[PDB]
């Protein structure tokens, strides 16, 4: 399980900015499990 | 080849850098996280002027 991430500073209001920003890998986990469905998590 | 200090930049935990001919050009030392560029030691033809 590989995770890629990059945190870029944008001042746009509501749209994905036009530009290029590659995402360096963050962490790899050799879990070897089955993932077919997923859900996010939010705070209140 | 020969090992030398490298002015290259890597990822936080990147490993090495390959080149066009599928030959490794640089390598990161496994013991201490230091990057070395691999340059093959000198070679070439020999011509005898006589
Ligand atoms: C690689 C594989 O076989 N994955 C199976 C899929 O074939 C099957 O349809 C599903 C539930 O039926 O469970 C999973
Ligand atoms: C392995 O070597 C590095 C540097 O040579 C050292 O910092 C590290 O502690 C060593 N590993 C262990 C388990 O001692």
């Amino acid at each position: 399980f590989k995770i890629y991430s990059k945190h870029t500073p944008i001042n746009l209001v509501r749209d994905l900015p036009q530009g290029f920003s590659a995402l360096e890998p963050l962490v790899d986990l050799p879990i070897g499990i089955n993932i077919t469905r997923f859900q996010t998590l939010l705070a209140l | 080849g020969v090992l030398t200090e490298s002015n290259k930049k890597f990822l936080p935990f990147q490993q090495f850098g390959r080149d066009i001919a599928d030959t490794t050009d640089a390598v990161r030392d496994p013991q201490t996280l230091e990057i070395l560029d691999i340059t093959p030691c000198s070679f070439g033809g020999v011509s005898v002027i006589t």
